[PDB]
């Protein structure tokens, strides 16, 4: 019997496989606050001797 | 110090009352060989009920295994848990009685019921008051309702005062094996209305109906099929085995169910049941155990409560509890459903508060519930049992083994009348 | 004691016999000195130490196939006087095998009836496996099913018939034999499974894809199947289906016990690892039309009380789902007086598998022994082959030379008549 | 005390409401395991509003998760904060209803949203009060619209006077996908408006024009739009779930913004809001709050005030603050700018103070306003509806499984007569 | 529980069949014997030992070109009977393909249909593979289209033409088979996709600079489109399309249902590295008036709808300007019942690569596929091809001879006839 001898809550418990893999998801650029994250940034203008 | 004799019949009772009496002994602490092994008195001092004293110092069960086909038994025997009983308690049989109430009940079953009521007799007269035959038996098959027709039979004219409660399955009506079944269940009813106090009427498609959408179990087997069956026996005899707030054993279960004494087909169930999840996501109070007993998915009938009139209902609460939740949850049901409960009882309700739970549960309920809705059970198997008679399909092998076809409609019009008088009472 | 006898009569019985004998000895270890290495009481006995000697009686009046099993890798596993031969044939002649040469050779092979079952406590049926289509399997097939019905007429009677086939046909007096069968296997006969021989060609064909396959792969899948039969009884199960039960929820009236027989999968080692084969999909090949071993064709007809005998790691869920689809199913028309008709059980030994036979280690295997108003045209095309030949009376000289008195032919053939009617009117 | 059940339907109702339970659980301190993890009263004594208690902790959203396909529920369980809801809170659906409105509320809709009340009924009298319902969906997709405006009008007339609070995302006509857009649309108004107390049209694309120009998003993906969201969606049920010197729960903003019966498409801002680098120079005062929450650039809807008026707009405050500084920042706003303030009503805003901020800002606005400037899209998607439906757009997947044509004419009637009646008072 | 089974049949069916399984089976791991070392559902089942098998049944007359699949290495993934086969073809005749031979066959492929759709829970869609403008993937094509409509009800039915180029066709029967085809394409199709062999050769040509090109990168263009058509059904996305969201943003009425469709990642490995393939600049190729897989300028129609299938890491606000900007191009031109027309779908896995194929690893992907009223030039261009032929009645009494009814070419005209009016006044 897979059922619990005494609690009537099965023991085995299975594990069926995830049909996607349920990835890429999010992350958010923003942070906890509604604000931004401390990505590395760039400079996009002229050479700056 | 009130006793059970338990008495399983059949195939489908041996497997079903196997499985009882291995969830009452992990519940009252006895090893595969009877030993005590905790330390708890409250665990032992009602032993008497279910089981009996050796001289050797083993608790073996005061049980009667009863089946015409010597393989069965076999298994039970060699399960874990089988060491427990009596090997004078194995009454054989070895010719099998296939699948045919006449062979049950006329033919070869006729010359072992000699035989096995004086193994009731040897457990029976062993005290000064029996509370009650508690028996589990198929009514699909023939050695199940058959000579369970002769020992209900015989054990009431024995005892006349004495209760016996009847754990019996019905066959199924969406799919099942035995194509005799309505023939198998309408000459079994006859005499389970007029020889029974209590029916707990129990069917396969709700039992797999539960284990399909209360457990999500991917995978059940006839193993957990009885498992939940055994759990529900448990319940309805606690009291008798334990102390409660508010004790209520059999007898006050049957004179507080019954309106008139023929309806007596009960509804049985249990419910606390969660999923693989929702074990840590359920909550244990008792307003949600009163929510999941009045569902029609957690009913071990498939005759759906809605589709009728609960004549009377009561539930043998279990656990460390509050007297009062456990009542005014017996009132908000019948005031929030008011059109779902007769008129003419008010307090259609019985609460009884044990105080020893189930292992590792917090509380339990069972609900034996007698309602108008047994009404679909019987007018089903009265539509199987019609469309075969009425072209004599496989009579004379129930003439045969010797009965005449007034035996038969007989039969039907005691459950033709069965349907009829749960008619007005809604 | 569990126990079954299990007699072969004819060239065919003693063949199929011996895919039987084989398949059986395997399933329980018994090797071929009888010595292996409580299931085997069905089949066979506890002998000297080791000994088990298969419960059979093999019946033939040749010499030839019987003494050629007496010579054979199987000589001394047999009882060698269990092996009662004849000593001149029936000659594909009713007559010659119940009246002239087939009474003496019966009075010695009840003897053997007689130490089988004084030998063994608790005796169930008999297995009889006879052809049909020739002498010996009828002659022999009528007389030994008189007799023992008399002096066993309470027990049950497997007989496993071979029907003759609709085209092809290896006799042209069979159409006599068949005719001239019906006496005995409308009354003497408890339960008829008729199997065919184009029914196991195109399973052959479709299934195990063997292009050119011989009358022992046809004895293979008829023995595969006897396994599923009798399985309950030697081995353990859930749902146990015992002798008894074959018959009790199969046969509605006393003369409609003519069953048909379909096994699945009858898959070859190419296609078992391709497919899932799971009880869902076993059960539609089973309800397949085509796969009947009857040529037998099940739309035309209709169901009447149908068995199943799932073998292997079958979940009883499984059984339940799978049946109640087939139900849904709108092709498959069942009777109005049977809402239910689905008999099913269940065993847990997994099917077998001969070395180097034609069938590939598959987990789990269905047998389907059922009732319907088709088996009515398998009788109506064997009318038609009676009074062409019998309009100008062909091929009456030997069985009216033999002893027969020529009104047996009418007779046989009113009551087979009487058959169809019976079959038409019980699906009204 | 007071409760919210929170359904969620559709791939942009399960992943919006998904971030929301992940900002909620983080203002309580809950883990995705379920345990509190900090030491203080005020941030758990009023956590039955969202969550219930079972046994061991555990505390379970009270989510109704609910979809036809089962792609982005499992999104959800498999993400961070998604093992929190029970497995049978999730009622699943195979096949689909693929962009079609009657696919989830005529056929493929009817047959599921059967279990979805149930599920809805027990996380609904499993309490003593109820204040309401929030429900989250989508009217721009078939699964989202379809069953989500069905269970607007049954949850309806089963309690006829919770507060049915709606953030719906608006399909805005000028960069978005899916043709059907105006379909589903304007037939889910029609339900929407006399079963739906307070509707939220919080679109797509002006949260784009929030991510792009206030906090500059280099890539906005869908996680930040929905951040913003969930955050303007723990700002209206502050007062039910933290205490506050003036307290104003959702029934407060349904009187205090609604003067006639229909009248309940409401605009939304959420402002603590600054640039990438700015955190280190932006001020954190009330009036700074007032002149961004009033920026039509800060707008969820892109339904530009400036081309209307405000009817009657509320702003429920966060953190600690002082009484005045609201209050004269709100008169000042109306003594400033009068044009697109309406006359016939005095004193046009109301008022609330939460005195427990969000996490880490010290200070916030929410900023509710039923302004009569969202018939601006009433008519946007209106004249897409109609371009569409004059010569026969994709009808016969909306007619073959049973809406007649007189529904489409009747629903872009009422949409017609609710932008008249907007025009009305402008 | 998604699930798709794949019909593939012809010779041209076959061929494009085994460059789609061949790229399925590297994209979700499975060795050509199955094994790999539950994202694969819509296309493979399970065994149970780790064994998948393809979800397809192949279709042809000839054993020629379906032998090759059996004894080449993609032979033991296949189960060995789906690869269903005759005995003589068709002839590029659309009337033996139908009205004779091909009508033994269909009864065995509609067996198997049903055991490869009766194994699965939940069907979206049953793909189809065929080559009109011929025998066996326009006769028997046509009556399959019928015989799945009857029995599956709904249950939409997709299908990838390969309709003849408009000005070189390697036949002349083929302006017949395309014309008589137009009577199973438009009525019992949904998803008819419209793809001509110039118009990707000129895409090898222009794109992957390949000047000779063979069948077999024919074929891998197109396998790529469905891969990603498919992708959201297999794969997990911030957008995903299936089959019942194809049918509603993409086909206005249920007559007007014809797709023309473009991948345009389509890079060489040398040209691949000296651009970005960004979201913008994938799509801008996607709208070329000469990456359209039919040679159809879109430039001289309407489009009516859009169905884009960005593929890989394509951000969602990247697919919205994209799409802002096609908008603001005025060399295209949206029909005035359509605000918005332009579905889009995002699957974050990118398109893979096969090793020693013709195309490279990219990191994005754009599959659009489009209606519009251009695809009318394309039916009206055979329209000229059936008239210059039928106007004394050439090659028709080898169609009457099988059984054709003189007359069917005739309604044929009228039912090109008919979409050639409907598709000029949904643009007005
Ligand atoms: N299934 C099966 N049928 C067989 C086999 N051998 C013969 N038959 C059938 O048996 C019929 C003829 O009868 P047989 O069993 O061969 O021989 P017989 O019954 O002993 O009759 P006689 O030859 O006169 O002795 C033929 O029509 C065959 O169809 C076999 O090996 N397997
Ligand atoms: N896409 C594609 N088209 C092909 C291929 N091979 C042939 N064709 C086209 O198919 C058209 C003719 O069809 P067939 O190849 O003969 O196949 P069919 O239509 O089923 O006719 P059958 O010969 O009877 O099988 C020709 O015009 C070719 O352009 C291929 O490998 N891929
Ligand atoms: N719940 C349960 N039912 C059973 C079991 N074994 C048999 N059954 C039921 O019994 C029917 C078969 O008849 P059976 O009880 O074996 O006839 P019997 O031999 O006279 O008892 C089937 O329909 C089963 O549903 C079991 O172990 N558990
Ligand atoms: N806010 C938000 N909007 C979304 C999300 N996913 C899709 N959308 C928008 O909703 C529209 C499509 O809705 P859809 O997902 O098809 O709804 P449904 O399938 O019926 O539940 C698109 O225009 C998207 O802009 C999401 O996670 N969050
Ligand atoms: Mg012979
Ligand atoms: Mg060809």
């Amino acid at each position: 019997t897979s059922l619990h001898m005494s609690k009537l809550v099965p023991v085995t418990d299975l594990s069926p496989r995830p049909s996607f893999r349920y990835h890429a998801d999010t992350g958010s650029l923003d942070a906890t606050l509604l604000p931004v994250d401390a990505v590395p940034q760039e400079r996009i203008g002229r050479r700056l001797i | 110090m009130r006793e059970i004799v338990h008495v399983q019949g059949g195939q489908c009772g041996n497997q079903i009352g196997a499985k009882f009496w291995e969830v009452i002994s992990d519940e009252h602490g006895i090893d595969p060989t009877g030993t005590y092994c905790g330390d708890s008195d409250l665990q032992l001092e009602r032993i008497n009920v279910f089981y009996n004293e050796a001289t050797g110092g083993r608790f073996v069960p005061r049980a009667i295994l009863m089946d015409l086909e010597p393989g069965t038994m076999d298994s039970v025997r060699a399960g874990p848990f089988g060491q427990l009983f009596r090997p004078d308690n194995f009454v054989f049989g070895q010719t099998g009685a296939g699948n045919n109430w006449a062979k049950g009940h006329y033919t070869e079953g006729a010359e072992l019921i000699d035989s096995v009521l004086d193994v009731v007799r040897k457990e029976a007269e062993g005290c000064d008051c029996l509370q009650g035959f508690q028996i589990t038996h198929s009514l699909g098959g023939g050695t199940g309702s058959g000579m369970g027709t002769l020992l209900i039979s015989k054990v009431r004219e024995e005892y006349p005062d004495r209760i016996m409660e009847t754990f019996s399955v019905f066959p199924s009506p969406k799919v099942s094996d035995t194509v005799v079944e309505p023939y198998n269940a309408t000459l079994s009813v006859h005499q389970l209305v007029e020889n029974a106090d209590e029916v707990q009427v129990i069917d396969n498609e709700a039992l797999y109906d539960i284990c399909f959408r209360t457990l999500k179990l991917t995978t059940p087997t006839y193993g957990d099929l009885n498992h939940l069956v055994s759990a529900a026996m448990s319940g309805v005899t606690c009291c008798l085995r334990f102390p409660g707030q508010l004790n209520s054993d059999l007898r006050k279960l049957a004179v507080n169910l019954i309106p008139f004494p023929r309806l007596h087909f009960f509804l049985i169930g249990f419910a606390p049941l969660t999923s693989r999840g929702s074990q840590q996501y359920r909550a244990l109070s008792v307003p949600e155990l009163t929510q999941q007993m009045f569902d029609a998915k957690n009913m071990m009938c498939a005759s759906d409560p809605r589709h009728g009139r609960y004549l009377t209902a009561s539930a043998m609460f279990r656990g460390r509890m509050s007297t009062k939740e456990v009542d005014e949850q017996m009132l908000n049901v019948q005031n929030k459903n008011s059109s779902y409960f007769v008129e003419w009882i008010p307090n259609n309700m019985k609460s009884s508060v044990c105080d020893i739970p189930p292992k590792g549960l917090k509380m339990s309920v069972t609900f034996v519930g007698n309602s108008t809705a047994i009404q679909e059970m019987f007018k089903r198997v009265s539509d199987q049992f019609t469309a075969m008679f009425r072209r004599k399909a496989f009579l004379h092998w129930y003439t045969g083994e010797g009965m005449d076809e007034m035996e038969f409609t007989e039969a039907e019009s005691n459950m033709n009348d069965l349907v009829s008088e749960y008619q007005q009472y809604q | 004691m569990r126990e079954v006898i299990s007699i072969h009569v004819g060239q065919a019985g003693i063949q199929i016999g011996n895919a039987c004998w084989e398949l059986f000895c395997l399933e329980h270890g018994i090797q071929p000195d009888g010595q292996m290495p409580d299931a085997f009481n069905t089949f066979f006995s506890e002998t000297g130490a080791g000994k088990h000697v298969p419960r059979c009686v093999f019946l033939d009046l040749e010499p030839t196939v019987v003494d050629e099993v007496r010579t054979g890798t199987y000589r001394h596993l047999f009882h060698p006087e269990q092996l009662i031969s004849g000593k001149e044939d029936a000659a594909n002649n009713f007559a010659r095998g119940h009246y002239t040469i087939g009474k003496e050779i019966v009075d010695l092979s009840l003897d053997r009836i007689r130490k089988l079952a004084d030998n063994c406590t608790g005796l169930q049926g008999f297995l009889m496996f006879n052809a049909v289509g020739g002498g010996t399997g009828s002659g022999l097939g009528c007389l030994l099913l008189e007799r023992l019905s008399v002096d066993y007429g309470k027990k049950s009677k497997l007989n496993f018939c071979s029907w003759p086939s609709p085209q092809v046909s290896t006799a042209v007096v069979e159409p006599y034999n068949s005719v001239l069968s019906t006496h005995s296997l409308l009354e003497h006969t408890d339960v008829a499974v008729m199997l065919d021989n184009e029914a196991i060609y195109d399973i052959c064909r479709r299934n195990l894809d063997i292009e050119r396959p011989t009358y022992t792969n046809l004895n293979r899948l008829i023995a595969q199947v006897i396994s599923s039969l009798t399985a309950s009884l030697r081995f353990d199960g859930a749902l146990n289906v015992d002798v008894t039960e074959f018959q009790t929820n199969l046969v509605p009236y006393p003369r409609i016990h003519f069953m048909l027989s379909s096994y699945a999968p009858i898959i070859s080692a190419e296609k078992a690892y391709h497919e899932q084969l799971s009880v869902a999909e076993i059960t539609n090949s089973a309800f397949e039309p085509a796969s009947m071993m009857a040529k037998c064709d099940p739309r035309h007809g209709k169901y009447m009380a149908c068995c199943l005998m799932y073998r292997g790691d079958v979940v009883p869920k499984d059984v339940n789902a799978a049946v109640a689809t087939i139900k849904t199913k709108r092709t498959i028309q069942f009777v109005d007086w049977c809402p239910t008709g689905f008999k099913c059980g269940i065993n847990y030994q997994p099917p077998t598998v001969v070395p180097g036979g034609d069938l590939a280690k598959v987990m789990r295997a269905v047998c389907m022994i059922s009732n319907s108003t088709a088996i009515a045209e398998v009788f109506s095309r064997m009318d038609h082959k009676f009074d062409l030949m019998y309009a100008k009376r062909a091929f009456v000289h030997w069985y009216v030379g033999e002893g027969m008195e020529e009104g047996e032919f009418s007779e046989a053939r009113e009551d087979l008549a009487a058959l169809e009617k019976d079959y038409e009117e019980v699906g009204i």
